DNA sequence: TGGAGAATCCCGGTGCCGAGGCCGCTCAATTGGTCGTAGACAGCTCTAGCACCGCTTAAACGCACGTACGCGCTGTCCCCCGCGTTTTAACCGCCAAGGGGACTACTCCCTAGTCTCCAGGCACGTGTCAGA
DNA sequence: TCTGACACGTGCCTGGAGACTAGGGAGTATCCCCTTGGCGGTTAAAACGCGGGGGACAGCGCGTACGTGCGTTTAAGCGGTGCTAGAGCTGTCTACGACCAATTGAGCGGCCTCGGCACCGGGATTCTCCA
């Protein structure tokens, strides 16, 4: 049949997923991660709809600089793909802890 | 009412993958999930404390979109959208 | 005429006047000429200054509660919660006064239904204080007014009683607990109901 | 009395003084509020205001849109050196990201 | 309160053809007060150090030059000299 | 001009009885009071304008103790605050 | 006619000045309003904060075998707790100096 | 004019040090030498802003101080 | 005799990670200044407290990149620190675009 | 290098949902006057910043040697991408319950304002003890 | 073993504390929209398996570029003198901004309308990989 080479599909969603304005979590399960991370610090709480859509929207920002953060450091270690090390380092320089 | 265990998983690999892709990432590890998942789990710590506090000093039980937007311009991450 | 009450009946302490203002049909005549007949089902009953929970606790004088000192009966009506209102009335001796609480209608609910709105059922059209208050067309304009003098709101006389526990008023003090809101028994229109105080 | 002039009309600004004024002197950041400060920081904001409509605008255009979204708003704000130093601290929420890819990741 | 109709007027004076929709007005009034604040604050903060109890034209303009980058800073300030040069003198 | 040194002599002296300081240590020291008190004050301040009032109280100074400092440090900074307040309002 | 003139720090058994404190709460230009209880709050967490920091140096100090706090101890004091080197780390002390740190890859083998 | 080569070399390596650094480039010094103009320009037009609002010909520690706090630079020890 | 390369390297880590001194010359640092300041006013006087603050801040900066740059190395399995570290750190915490 | 197949862009039609204009009103901006007071302006002091010379000496610079380290090449084998199939639960719609927050009078305590006074805190002389 | 920077004692001064009042800011006082929990069909998407290919990684040679050492230069650094811009404080006076009363008009909520754009479908044009 027909096959692409491994890095094409790769390519095509870097531009599809750059093209796009979407929130590329599933709103559900990260409304549940929300819920159960506030219940840590004060129980029977509530949560607008915007909330949880500003918690996404700042969430999904700061993972895709963290990601471009991690693929510069890849790319200086004369690699393509992405390791712990490199988010660890990113956060390192970054000031995170 | 009841207690929730264990949602970290609902922020599945093909997730990652789609934010990694709007990163410009082409080729993923298979540890960078779990690391990805424990960064999202820290920064989120980071700011529904922070919206908490903010909640519990106006003495209500809801959290509001300007909560959050505060709690993130605490941290200099100030988000433009959601009022302010 | 006949069906009019006058000053003779208000001259009651506070508790029987809580237990002997029940089954009495509340009437109020707004403008268009028109009657409702109101029968309140449940009432409540507030001393003054020994009450911790009632508004003249420790001898209080405020100036808006000035419609209570001067003789028996003297509608009081009060601004609760920013627009709500509520309808108390005085009983013989400083202090002494009666809430009404609930009421069901017989007839004129299509002009309390219209006057309601600024989802409509007849259980909830007026079960509350503030509903009633809202059902009646009564502002704040009323407490100068008594109850048994003119063309306003007065009551007719009608044809078990279960007191249960305070609730809204929370878990303190001494006076918080005594059982004075008197109800009717088996009715489904009640607002604040008590399963486990039916039993006496 | 006269006609009633605003003082954006007689500063030649679209953007309110005397709402600025209002919010300077119920902000608690001085004691006293001159004259010309409101007038000065509205010119100041209807500038800057101007400056991103102006790339919204023709970023809006490039896409063949005629209103403006948020990510016309990204790419005005990204792609423009100075105000993406004035606005590195900020995400603009449904704006996206620049369009980047590596060329060490592009096939040869 | 928003800034909603101003930012349509200053859109309407620079592109004529050009709408804009809800959320990008909300994002446009998020960024006027904003930069409200930022300016306002350092303004405040100049005044504090220099022992003064007013905020004046100087105040904001050097607070513009604080904060705003080089073309930013300078075309902001020549705008806000000329408004405040057009007030005064009608 | 007026400073925080004889109030870091007086802690020091209570914790520390046999340790002397230096003059840049103060300096340091008196800048790091100011930058502390600044912190709170401003999310104090913070605080007082998103909620529409305009006293800060103690809950306020409280609540911005709570978001600037980390944890168990802002555990014992409430518990010294809650400590000094109850003290203070309890002799008259 | 007038009392004892009894101290606010006194009152609340605390070492900075209360007085100072609401005098600089009052002309900061932080609410119309200071309370009563804000000066006394914001004075117990400041000297909480001093004596965590005076612990820390004069440990160090005591470590370095001598008698006096110099920058380099509250550096150290700083630095080596976690929870000020986060309440700090936007911070340049002067006169402060760096931890020893030599990574592994660095070290002979 | 230049004034930039009186960084020298051994300050760079002796900063180097202090850093943890092992071995240097030569390229390393031209970089940092213009890392350190870069960074130098800043301060000191923030600090010039802050003199210049004052009416003042002399550039003060309390401008240096306050020019440092607002790029997140805080500097403890020199009156802040 | 002759010591092995590296030794006093890390003699001289060891030895400037414990002073507290001053790292470059305070007049070749005083011409910078000037230099620099020469750009934005003419004739402007200096206190002496306003350089050394800037010493300081320079220092304890480049003191700070060099320790990002060497972790930038040591991540690209190198100990020779190179440019491309110095701008990668850089660009990492934002001061590059 | 040509050609098959997948993906992507272009064009035409449809419908809906929200931006955009109009209108009444009411709340906040404008106008006019008054009253203190912050700050502009001139002047004087004297502080500290700059300009310059000498010297001595630690640091910088140029050069030589060479060995450690960066870097290009090579082999391998592990891990991840691409794709197909199967299974999970996310998304949508509807509905009911119940606590939680809008909401505005009221009324009371608390904090600004002001006078007085006095003692804590700041500037300055003294010896004195830790560190080079 | 010296010496200079910090601890200690004294005098004045100014701002903080006691004390009283005024008034305004904040706490408190039922009901209805908001959020949460559940049910249920639908299907979009996650999850698992598997092949294979290409990239991470270890090993190795080599060539050169920094490290280190040493002689020579050079200008930082310290001391000292001299001088004048300019910070810093004070006094005076007046322009300017807070504050208030009356007026009025522009902005805001409510309401209604039509066009911009998302979507669907078919066809033309890249575009990627393999014999």
């Amino acid at each position: 049949p027909h096959r692409y080479r491994p890095g094409t599909v790769a390519l095509r969603e870097i531009r599809r997923y750059q093209k796009s304005t979407e929130l590329l979590i599933r709103k559900l399960p990260f409304q549940r991660l929300v819920r159960e991370i506030a219940q840590d610090f004060k129980t029977d709480l509530r949560f607008q709809s915007s909330a949880v859509m500003a918690l996404q929207e700042a969430s999904e920002a700061y993972l895709v600089g963290l990601f471009e953060d991690t693929n510069l450091c890849a790319i200086h270690a004369k690699r393509v793909t992405i390791m712990p090390k490199d988010i660890q380092l990113a956060r390192r320089i970054r000031g995170e802890r | 009412r009841k207690v929730l265990r264990d949602n970290i998983q609902g922020i599945t690999k093909p997730a990652i993958r789609r934010l990694a892709r709007r990163g410009g990432v082409k080729r993923i590890s298979g540890l960078i999930y779990e690391e990805t998942r424990g960064v999202l789990k820290v920064f989120l710590e980071n700011v529904i404390r922070d919206a908490v506090t903010y909640t519990e000093h106006a003495k209500r039980k809801t959290v509001t979109a300007m909560d959050v937007v505060y709690a993130l311009k605490r941290q200099g991450r100030t988000l433009y959208g959601f009022g302010g | 005429h006949l069906t009019r009450l006058g000053l003779e009946f208000f001259d009651q302490p506070a508790v029987p006047l809580a237990r002997a203002f029940l089954g009495q049909v509340l009437v109020r005549r707004l403008p268009n000429g028109t009657e409702l007949r109101g029968r309140i089902v449940e009432t409540e009953a507030y001393l003054g200054p020994e009450d911790e929970a009632a508004h003249s606790r420790g001898g209080r004088q405020t100036p808006r509660n000035r419609g209570m000192f001067m003789k028996p009966g003297t509608l009081y009506v009060y601004i609760i919660y920013g627009m709500y209102f509520c309808m108390n009335i005085s009983s013989q001796g400083d202090g002494a006064c009666v809430l009404l609480r609930a009421l069901e209608p017989l007839e004129g609910l299509e002009t309390m239904r219209q006057l309601r709105s600024t989802v409509l059922k007849d259980r909830e059209l007026c079960s509350g204080p503030s509903k009633l208050c809202q059902a009646l067309a009564i502002n704040k304009s009323f407490d100068q007014r008594d109850l048994a003098q003119d063309e306003a709101v007065w009551l007719e006389r009608g044809p078990a009683v279960v007191a249960a526990a305070r609730v809204g008023v929370g878990h303190a003090g001494e006076w918080a607990r005594k059982p004075l809101r008197f109800y009717v028994r088996g009715s489904p229109w009640v607002s604040v109901v008590d399963r486990v105080a039916e039993q006496d | 009395r006269a006609k009633a002039k605003t003082r954006s009309s007689r500063a030649g600004l679209q953007f309110p003084v005397g709402r600025v004024h209002r919010l300077l002197r119920k902000g608690n950041y001085a004691e006293r509020v001159g004259a010309g400060a409101p007038v000065y920081l509205a010119a100041v904001l209807e500038y800057l205001t101007a400056e991103i409509l102006e790339l919204a605008g023709n970023a809006a255009r490039d896409n063949k849109k005629t209103r403006i979204i948020p990510r016309h708003l990204q790419l005005a704000v990204r792609n423009d050196e100075e105000l993406n130093k004035l606005l590195g601290r900020v995400t603009i929420a449904q704006g996206g990201v620049l369009p980047n890819i590596q060329s060490v990741l592009l096939p040869k | 309160e928003s800034y909603a109709i101003y930012v349509y007027k200053v859109l309407k004076q620079v592109h004529p053809d050009t709408g804009i929709s809800s959320k990008a007005m909300s994002i446009m009034n998020s960024f006027v007060n904003d930069v409200f604040e930022r300016i306002a604050g350092e303004a405040s903060r100049l005044a504090h150090y220099n022992k003064r109890s007013t905020i004046t034209s100087r105040e904001i303009q050097t607070a513009v030059r604080l904060l705003l980058p080089g073309e930013l800073a300078k075309h902001a300030v020549s705008e806000g000299t000329k408004a405040v040069t057009k007030y005064t003198s009608a």
